[PDB]
């Protein structure tokens, strides 16, 4: 196309990477269960985070 | 003829005063007649098919005298038709049937053959064709191919004065360009030696081609320079003086013979001694013996006695060489005749520098340099040099190439051979000196008998003929071993080389391209268009006129690279361009009509379109304005040739249809006829209120509306189709008929508009030959309606109009007529993956139950669901396998007992924020996959559908039939009541008294029977098309496309201009309640800007409001006769008057129109405005205009008082107010609008890209860079190309950061530099970021 | 990387990396095999030619890749380019937190804020909206905050104006030439698609409406917040760093307002009465009793800095008009009142601005921007100025100086035949006098045209400059020029050949009467030559910028 | 000239830029060119405060 440095390998995005609005989400997910885990008692604590 | 029955319904009042004496022709003729020539069978080489094959054939073995020779052609019904065709994607193409045969001669010939097979038709390729409307299908898309502009074969002779060495003297130089093969250029230098380079490769001498054509140097001389001839008579030097050659020299001596001394020595010979020596008839004098000393002698010298040569040719003789020679017997010496003057001594010089010296040295010279480097031989040079310009093959000039090759030599013959001839080189290099000389003149690149038109036709024989030379190449090779009976014209001659070059050519060249459909007249002007460096080829040329249009051509990086074709411009016969023009013979105009070429048209003097004669058609003025040889100037009453057909013919039909074009600078009107192209259709098609009178024309010749084939009444109307019944008059004797019109339904523009057709025509109504029977998109009642007319009013409004700004009422949007309907196809591919294979299956992880809803039991939207942004309108779901999820998901899932899928959702859902209405879905399925539920339930409404419309056909057509049938029985026989009792089945028993009805009855019976089998064959056919399984790509399973009708009204941001060049964007949409209003209480739609109408000189806009405002006036004043019901009388008597408008206009009109039926319909159709025609320079006129304000009860100035509606007092002076036709282009605002926060990526550098079309984010530029580096602004331009993009970790750091509430930024590097640092590693240097 | 459809692409590298391998590979085999000399010398010329080849190719032989004809880009192809890095040069990298659009007017706009479309706005904040719905507590988790705004819910909006309140973005032209091509803005939620822009900016940007798109940039860290509002805020650069005057100015509707307001006519509702000061001098106008321009003297208070860093006061009875008078209300403190006193075209309404700035600073000249603006497009309304066919006079002394100027050209053509001159001496001739003429019909309309308006005071006559409308536009400054409007009334020019010759036959017509064919078509070659020239020279400009800030 | 007088700068990855690139890497990697950044045509490239 219009014969612009523009080339097919430009176009080609990356599948393996993490877009950071997820990524926020993971962080966040783990300060959640990390939270509902101390709403428990320290044995379902611990035999929740072991299982 | 005096007017036809859509003509009735309406009527333009046309100003103007010129009678048009040709009316314009089929606007798409070019594109038409162009493929017309190319696919057909010529008996000859006239060009075609039959003329590209004529050229390589026959092809015959190497020395094997194998010989395969040519037959004739045909081509193949088409696989699909046009309408199919682009459904599925492939192309419209006809298979191409050739017949060859195959002779072999008996080796050791007297020549005769042992066997010759004929093969029956062998099969090459499919090559498109081309639409009735002069489109093409490549894949599934229609494409135009635009005409090319280039430099016609033959010789040219150029200057290069100038720039080159900057000492002046010019320079002049000849080229000879054939249509095929290489390149002959001749040049001169600043030493006056005549140069020759082959192609643009290395100079050489010009002489050294000479020696290859077998030339030794002695008949250089004698070619190109006359003799002086010495005369050793008694003793010491005589001299044969021709008189002439005295003229431009002074004598060196005493001029003197018979005893008289006619000049002495230092007295220049002028116009009076030459003519004593000329009629003295002195034919011998004596000259000293030093004269030769600088004359070079003409041929070889030898000694009779010793056999030595004395003196070479072209050597300049000395006082001693005459010594050496004299006493050897030498009576004559013949000499060099040079001037530097009149005959320039150049060729002489050009030989002393020449290295060669026979014809093998100057091939072998010739041969080393094309192909240098490499040893030369004598059989090589010789195949070389013969075969660039000599040979039949390498070497072509065509017709056009040999004529205008002739025709510059001012040669005879205007055809001959397509190759180089030892003559034609000689006299190219004869007429180059002669200009160096003075005598003649050199060429110019830019006039248009130098410029030749191609288009499709003649492209797609090159390509095809470029097909037939690499499958000559296999044909050779395999006839050089062949078996004799074995092998037939099949095994050898291909398909997949010849049909690749056709394909390469229409798939992909810069020449085939999307046709420009948005509106009908962007098609017309796209198919009329012209292609071709610095500002002299840009600029406009006098030979323009007539062929060229000036002020349509593109503003931008291309300017005058495009143009357009005039309107009544035509392809020479030889391929040039001619316009019409009227002879005129003695004092009379003559309307017989005469075609001019570019260089036919110079001599003449042609009169001007704009002139005033009378009666018999005398000049009225003794002198009129007219334009002669490349100027233009007064001239005498009867001198003139010609004189111009039309006063439009200068422009073209974009140009043509801007109303009081006269009135507006170019600059403008160029803008104008550029942006006229982009008018979107509208809802309501609805009719220019001010007008030229080509909006009807362009219409029709544009296929978008559908043509009456032949004259009749209206049997059926509906708004699928038309059927017509016939005229018997115009209706052939067999089968009866009645013609049928299907039309075209809402369907997708190739611009995403939308396409539909519309009946123009009421149940049973006359209707004649070549009347609309349907309007197209953006077109009413017969006319070309780009958008809709509407109230405007001048006077800034608190800045909402501030530069171009448009504010527009509400009205506007309220009443839809703004509105826009866009068809957008989206699709949905199941594919094959290593994991598995996609399905179209409606169960998808994680969507509730209103989410499916919208979908059937297989998964794909019901047709007529409207939907919105985000609804799925395809279900399709991908295998993804073992997801590898992490500790807190797998908890997540725990908790809340949700299996996760081994499929992963790739439904086709709806883009964010685009909305409408699901017109259509088709499936295609891989041959041999199961056709799904829903699949199978289209295929079967299709062979349902398909059934019906067949069915229809066969229906109305048997009763045409049968109908003609029982009329032709009641003559001869005739029972009324009886006939029409039986069966109608049963009728074909019923013969009749000898006559032709007999026979009549025989012809209806025989295609009777043929429509039964024909319907049937063509059912059988189209229900093989829908259950065949489509082709589809490797690996797609399954494709789902799926149309969705957006309606989008206006909103701000939309651009919008008038035929004048006003662009506009809408800026605020405002109430009807503030708007300015009249005393009458009317609201105004739209307020302008007038500060732009100053700077930018269009005052035709204003012309246009002016008259508009008169127009509607007239309209006004009948929609009160009309609400009053006074009578026809009344309502006839102040037409008549509107029409005639107080002297000397062409229109004519009324009082042959039925009073009553006909009269009070057209009233109707005027209620709303009173359409009025403004040529483009014969055009209305102020006072015409002011006239028709008078019968419009609205004042002269055109301005009233206007209030606005916000405070109801009054606005200081009045205001200009009328009705402007405006355009709504296609920039809407929901389209350029983008906003990105975060996307994609790309992968090998890792930056913003758009991948679901969320674009990617704006391109930051260098130049913005500078405007961040001129702010003191350091972060804002680190984290612009930092954090912002290139940084894959700082991205993240960042987002996380920007939801805690934290602004900050962890910069780290530019993914792109740390690319470049293992760039730059990668080769041998070591690069490394120091300390600390 | 693997491709739809299961086809794959790969960069040239590997193609050039294989073939280095290969070879290299091969000849380890042929050291072993012990090749005769003449084989190994060949495997290590081949070995040459690939490694030359992958580094960079195109100095040699110019290898191609596979089956496919164009070359195989090397590695310095990749660092190289046009020109040098493709990296920083244009162009140069996308960026997030971005969009843009067609832009239109919105005249109510502060000068420091901007009309930003709601949906560009929410796609814009995305981050911002997350992370505030949860400090608030209106959304549970991120996830929560994401599906909120994915459906639009009500309450969002209201959180979207506080992350926009005080929250600058960048807007930004197509051709970036100096500083003012960015700047800053405040944003401001507006509905539909369109970005609106403050009218006095559009000078800056070279930006007209005619469709012209612009780009928003979001300022995400604190810094760029306090850059832009520091350093890339509109307020703060109101003047061009090339000259000090006002960038700023007033362009074409509001100065067409102020034209009209300060102006005066010789006998007007009002005339010659004496009002207290500027409010009733407004109360006497909006109500209908005084016209807008009528000689009315009134008491006006005026201020002088004149004092050591004081503002001094002094009041007089000013002799004035009634708009004069109206408008003295914006122009604050320590400007005297001669300032306002005159009839305030274009250029006299740019030096008002620049004292303002130079004498009370920048803040006080901000606010007066933004009042002469609102004004300005207001009053300009209230004008009713429009354009009519018949406001274009043409002289009436035309057809007769084209004949007094067609009987010279014959003159000389008689010179000419008699060979009392030569052919050169008479073009030029010829040349001269159609010229001449042309300035003559010029100054003849404009005569004409600029006093014509003739007007009763009490008693028979007196004339004034015109009030038609045409003339205004052109006296005031706001749009149109003597050349241009010599084209519109009197003849226009004589146009030039495309060799640069000019044809001794000039256009005797102009755009109020018809141009015949011929005209038009001697008229394309100056449009011609126009458009091409500026399309040209428009690149050619940036040519001159980059060489310029290469050096610097 | 100020097409010659850009020529010069002591910055080689800022002449890589704008010049031709091939050239002034080959000729600096010669000498072990140190760049020290501190113009801003280099600091862009890099990335960080102008
Ligand atoms: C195969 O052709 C392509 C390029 C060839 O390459 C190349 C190098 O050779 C070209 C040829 C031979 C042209 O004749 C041409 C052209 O005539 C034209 C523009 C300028 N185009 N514009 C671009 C868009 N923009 C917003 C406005 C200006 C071009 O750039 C080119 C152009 C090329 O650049 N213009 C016009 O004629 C005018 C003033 C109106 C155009 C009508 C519509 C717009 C077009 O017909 C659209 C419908 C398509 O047809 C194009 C998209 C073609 O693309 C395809 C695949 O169909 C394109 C010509
Ligand atoms: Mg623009």
């Amino acid at each position: 196309g219009d014969d612009e440095d523009s080339h097919l390998g430009d176009f080609i995005e990356d599948t393996t990477l993490e877009l950071p609005l997820d990524s926020a989400t993971t962080e966040s997910l783990r300060a959640a269960t990390h939270d509902v885990l101390a709403g428990l008692t320290a044995r379902e604590a611990k035999v929740l985070r072991m299982r | 003829m005096v007017y036809s029955y859509t003509e009735k319904k309406r009527i333009r009042k046309d100003f103007g005063k010129r009678p048009q004496v040709l009316d314009v022709p089929y606007l798409l003729s070019i594109q038409l007649d162009s493929f017309q020539k190319f696919i057909e069978q010529d008996p000859e080489g006239q060009y075609g098919l039959e003329a590209a094959f004529r050229s390589v054939f026959p092809i015959q073995s190497y020395s094997g005298n194998s010989e395969l020779q040519y037959v004739s052609y045909r081509l193949g019904e088409p696989v699909f038709d046009v309408q199919e065709c682009q459904i599925r994607g492939v192309t419209y193409s006809a298979p191409l049937r050739v017949k060859l045969r195959l002779v072999i001669y008996e080796r050791e010939a007297p020549e005769g053959t042992v066997k010759d097979i004929k093969e029956q038709e062998v099969y090459m390729g499919e090559i498109p064709l081309m639409t009735d409307n002069g489109t093409f299908v490549i894949n599934g898309t229609e494409r135009v191919i635009v005409s090319q502009l280039h430099r016609s074969p033959g010789v040219f002779f150029d200057s290069d004065k100038g720039k080159t060495h900057s000492s002046g003297k010019v320079l002049y130089n000849a080229r000879i360009i054939p249509y095929r093969g290489s390149w002959l250029d001749f040049e001169f230098d600043p030493k006056d030696n005549l140069f020759v380079r082959i192609d643009r490769r290395r100079k050489l001498p010009a002489t050294i081609i000479l020696r290859a054509l077998n030339y030794t140097t002695e008949q250089i001389l004698d070619l190109f320079f006359e003799k002086v001839i010495f005369e050793i008579r008694d003793n010491k030097l005589q001299m044969e003086l021709v008189p002439e050659r005295l003229r431009g020299e002074t004598a060196s001596f005493d001029i003197e013979a018979n005893g008289k001394v006619y000049v002495e020595k230092g007295r220049r010979i002028t116009a009076r001694h030459i003519r004593q020596l000329e009629k003295d008839d002195v034919k011998l004098i004596e000259v000293p013996v030093e004269y030769i000393a600088g004359k070079v002698v003409a041929k070889d010298y030898i000694d009779e006695s010793t056999g030595e040569l004395i003196c070479a040719a072209n050597m300049e003789l000395s006082l001693d060489l005459l010594a050496k020679l004299s006493q050897s017997g030498h009576k004559r010496i013949e000499t060099l005749f040079t001037n530097d003057l009149d005959h320039g001594p150049y060729i002489s010089e050009t030989l002393r520098v020449d290295p060669t010296n026979d014809r093998l040295s100057a091939l072998v010279e010739i041969y080393r340099m094309m192909r240098p480097g490499e040893p030369p031989t004598r059989e090589a040079a010789e195949s070389l040099f013969e075969n660039l310009f000599f040979s039949e093959d390498r070497y072509d000039l065509s017709a056009v190439g040999r004529m205008k090759f002739n025709r510059s030599l001012l040669r005879e013959e205007i055809e001959g051979s397509g190759i180089l001839s030892k003559d034609d080189i000689i006299d190219v290099m004869k007429k180059l000196i002669d200009i160096r000389n003075g005598k003649g003149e050199v060429d110019d690149i830019d006039h248009l008998g130098n410029r030749r038109i191609r288009s499709v036709g003649e492209m797609a024989e090159n390509q095809f003929r470029v097909g037939l030379v690499r499958v000559e190449r296999a044909v050779k090779e395999r006839l050089s071993l062949g078996d004799l009976d074995t092998l037939m014209p099949q095994d050898m001659i291909n398909a997949k080389p010849i049909s690749a070059a056709v394909k390469e050519f229409f798939g992909s060249s810069q020449l085939s391209q999307f046709m420009d459909q948005n509106n009908p007249l962007s098609e017309i002007t796209h198919k009329r268009r012209i292609l071709a460096a610095g500002f002299e080829v840009r600029d406009v040329h006098p030979t323009h006129y007539g062929r060229v249009c000036p002020i349509e051509t593109p503003e931008g990086p291309n300017i005058g690279l495009i143009n357009s074709l005039s309107v009544y411009a035509q392809t020479n016969e030889y391929g040039f361009l001619e316009t019409p023009y009227r002879k005129v013979t003695d004092g009379v105009v003559t309307d017989e009509i005469h075609y001019l070429s570019a260089i036919e048209e110079g001599n003449y003097v042609i009169a001007q379109a704009n002139s005033n004669l009378d009666e018999e058609g005398h000049f009225v003025e003794d002198l009129v304005t007219c334009r002669s040889k490349g100027e233009s100037s007064l001239f005498s009453r009867d001198q003139v040739d010609y004189m111009d057909v039309s006063t439009q013919q200068v422009v073209s039909v974009g140009a043509s249809l801007i109303p009081f074009l006269e009135h507006d600078d170019a600059n403008r009107a160029l803008m104008g006829a550029n942006m006229q192209r982009q008018a979107v259709p509208t809802l309501r098609a609805d009719k220019p209120l001010v007008g030229t009178g080509m909006e009807r024309a362009v219409a029709v010749d544009s296929g978008v509306t559908a043509v009456a084939k032949r004259g009749g009444v209206v049997q059926y109307v509906d708004a699928s189709r038309i059927v017509i019944k016939v005229n018997e008059d115009e209706m052939y004797p067999g089968e009866a008929g009645i013609d049928i019109y299907n039309l075209t339904k809402y369907t997708r523009s190739n611009q995403n508009t939308c396409i539909n057709q519309m009946p123009c025509v009421s149940l049973g109504e006359p209707v004649e030959r070549g009347d609309v029977l349907a309007d197209g998109p953006s077109t009413d009642l017969g006319e070309l309606a780009l958008g809709q007319n509407m109230r405007v009013a001048f006077m800034p409004w608190n800045g909402y109009n501030f530069e171009d700004s448009i504010l527009v009422s509400e009205r506007v949007v309220q009443e839809d007529r703004f509105t826009t309907i866009h068809i957008q196809e989206l699709a949905c591919v199941s594919r094959d993956t290593k994991l598995g294979p996609e399905e179209i299956t409606a169960d998808i992880p994680n969507v509730g139950e209103a989410a499916l809803s919208k979908l059937d039991e297989s998964g794909i939207v019901y047709i007529g669901a409207e939907v919105t942004g985000g609804d799925i309108l395809v279900g399709k779901v991908t295998p993804k396998g073992e997801t590898q999820l992490t500790p807190e998901e797998k908890l997540l899932r725990a908790i809340f007992g949700e299996k996760a899928s081994d499929v992963k959702d790739s439904s086709l859902r709806v883009p964010n924020g685009v909305s409408g209405t699901v017109i259509d879905v088709q499936v295609f399925t891989r041959d041999g996959v199961e056709k799904d539920k829903r699949a199978l339930e289209i295929e079967e409404m299709q062979l349902k559908q398909a059934k019906k419309d067949l069915s229809e056909e066969l229906q109305i057509l048997e009763a045409g039939l049968f109908s003609r049938i029982r009329a032709v029985l009641v003559a001869g026989g005739v029972e009324a009541e009886k006939l029409d009792k039986l069966p109608r089945d049963r009728w074909l028993e019923l013969g009749l008294t000898d006559e032709e009805k007999q026979n009549q009855l025989e012809q209806l019976a025989e295609q009777y029977d043929e429509l039964k089998h024909e319907f049937e064959k063509k059912l059988e056919a189209k229900r093989r098309k829908i259950t065949q399984g489509d082709d589809l790509a490797p690996g797609v399973l399954k494709i789902v496309k799926v149309y969705l009708a957006v309606k989008r009204r206006i909103q701000p941001g939309d651009k919008m201009a008038g035929r004048h060049g006003n662009k506009g964007v809408i800026s605020k949409i405002n109430p009807i309640e503030d708007m300015p209003y009249d005393e009458n209480g009317t609201p105004v739609d739209i307020v302008l800007n007038p500060l732009g109408v100053p700077s930018r000189m269009n005052i035709g806009q204003i012309l246009e409001t002016h008259l508009g405002m008169a127009a509607k006036g007239i309209g006004d004043k009948i929609n009160a006769m009309l609400k009053q019901q006074q009578e026809v009388a009344k309502l006839r008597e102040f037409i008549q008057r509107a029409y005639d408008l107080g002297a000397d206009v062409r229109q004519k009109v009324d009082l042959s129109t039925f009073s009553d039926e006909e009269v009070m319909r057209l009233a109707e159709n005027l209620r709303k405005g009173m359409p009025i025609a403004t040529p483009v320079f014969d055009g209305a006129k102020e006072a015409e205009i002011k006239e028709l304000l008078k019968l419009g009860d609205l004042p002269t100035s055109g301005q009233i008082r206007l209030y606005d509606g916000r405070t109801g007092e009054q606005f200081e002076r009045p205001v200009t107010v009328g009705y402007m036709y405006m355009l709504k282009l296609n920039h809407l605002v929901d389209d350029k609008m983008h906003a990105r926060s975060t996307g994609s990526y790309s992968l090998v550098t890792q930056q913003p890209l758009g991948g679901k079309a969320q674009f990617g984010g704006q391109r930051f530029g260098e130049m913005e860079v500078w405007a961040l580096e001129a702010y003191g602004a350091a972060y804002t331009l680190q984290e612009m190309l930092t954090v912002k993009s290139d940084d894959v970790n700082g991205r993240t750091k960042m987002y996380k950061n920007i939801v805690d509430g934290n602004h900050q930024m962890e910069p780290g590097m530019p993914e792109s530099f740390n690319v470049l640092l293992k760039e730059i590693r990668s080769l041998g240097i070591n690069i490394e970021l120091e300390d600390e | 990387v693997p491709l739809d459809g299961g086809r794959f692409a790969t960069s040239d590298l590997n193609d050039l990396y294989r073939r280095v391998i290969n070879r290299n590979n091969r000849l380890k085999r042929l050291l072993d095999l012990a090749a005769p000399d003449i084989i190994v010398r060949n495997e290590k010329r081949m070995l040459q030619e690939a490694v030359d080849a992958l580094l960079d190719n195109g100095r040699r032989g110019r290898a191609i890749t596979g089956s496919n004809k164009r070359p195989l880009k090397s590695l310095a192809d990749m660092i190289k380019g046009k020109q040098g890095r493709f990296r920083q040069n244009l162009l140069g990298k996308r960026v997030d937190y971005s969009g843009r659009s067609v832009i239109t007017v919105g005249p109510y706009l502060r000068l420091h804020q901007c009309g930003l479309p709601k949906k560009m706005a929410l796609e814009l904040f995305k981050p911002f909206i997350y992370g505030k719905l949860e400090l608030r507590g209106l959304a549970t988790t991120i996830k929560a905050a994401k599906k909120m705004v994915e459906r639009e819910e009500a309450v969002v909006w209201d959180i979207l104006d506080e992350v926009i309140r005080e929250h600058p973005v960048l807007l930004n032209r197509a051709p970036t030439l100096h500083r003012l091509g960015i700047q800053a803005f405040e944003p401001v939620l507006i509905e539909g698609k369109a970005i609106q822009l403050h009218p006095l900016v559009c000078a800056a940007y070279n930006a007209d409406f005619d469709g012209d798109q612009m780009a928003v940039h979001v300022p995400l860290t604190l810094e760029a917040q306090l850059e832009a509002r520091a350093l890339m805020m509109s307020t703060n650069n109101i003047l061009s760093p090339a000259n000090g005057e006002p960038i700023i100015v007033p362009s074409q509707d509001v100065v067409l307002g102020l034209y009209y307001m300060t102006r005066d006519c010789v006998n007007a509702k009002g005339e010659g009465m004496v009002l207290t000061g500027p409010k009733e001098a407004e109360r006497l106008y909006r109500s209908g009793l005084a016209s807008l321009h009528a000689r009315v003297k009134v008491r006006i208070t005026e201020y002088e800095k004149d004092a050591n860093g004081e503002l001094v006061a002094k009041t007089s009875l000013k002799d004035t008009t009634v708009g004069r008078a109206i408008l003295w209300m914006i122009v604050p403190k320590g400007l005297p009142y001669s300032i306002v006193n005159q009839a305030l075209g274009k250029k006299a309404i740019s030096k008002m601005l620049n004292t303002c700035y130079r004498i009370l600073g920048l803040k006080p000249t901000v606010i007066f921007a933004d009042q002469i603006m609102y004004t300005g497009f207001a009053y300009a309304a209230r004008s009713g100025a429009s354009v009519g066919i018949d406001d274009m006079v043409i002289p009436e002394k035309k057809h007769e100086i084209i004949s007094e100027a067609e009987a010279e050209v014959a003159e000389i053509q008689e010179q000419f035949q008699s060979g009392l001159v030569t052919a050169g001496e008479r073009y030029n001739k010829v040349i001269d006098i159609w010229a001449a003429a042309n300035d003559r019909v010029s100054k003849a309309m404009m005569d004409n045209l600029q006093t014509e308006t003739v007007i009763n005071r009490d008693g028979q006559e007196e004339k004034q400059v015109s009030f038609n409308s045409i003339y205004m536009m052109a006296d005031s400054g706001a749009r149109g020029s003597a050349a241009q409007i010599r084209q519109l009334a009197g003849m226009r020019g004589l146009m030039a050949k495309p060799d640069g010759s000019i044809i001794e036959t000039p256009i005797t017509a102009n755009f109020r009467e018809g141009l015949n064919v011929l005209q038009y078509f001697i008229s394309t070659h100056g449009a011609r030559k126009g458009l091409a020239d500026t399309a040209l020279k428009t690149a050619n400009s940036g040519y001159l910028t980059r060489r310029l800030v290469d050096v610097a | 000239g100020i097409t010659k007088a850009s020529l010069a700068t002591e910055s080689f990855i800022s002449a890589a830029s704008f010049q031709e690139t091939t050239r002034v890497l080959t000729e600096a990697a010669v000498a072990g060119k140190r760049d020290e950044l501190r113009g801003l045509k280099e600091n862009v490239i890099v990335g960080r405060l102008i």
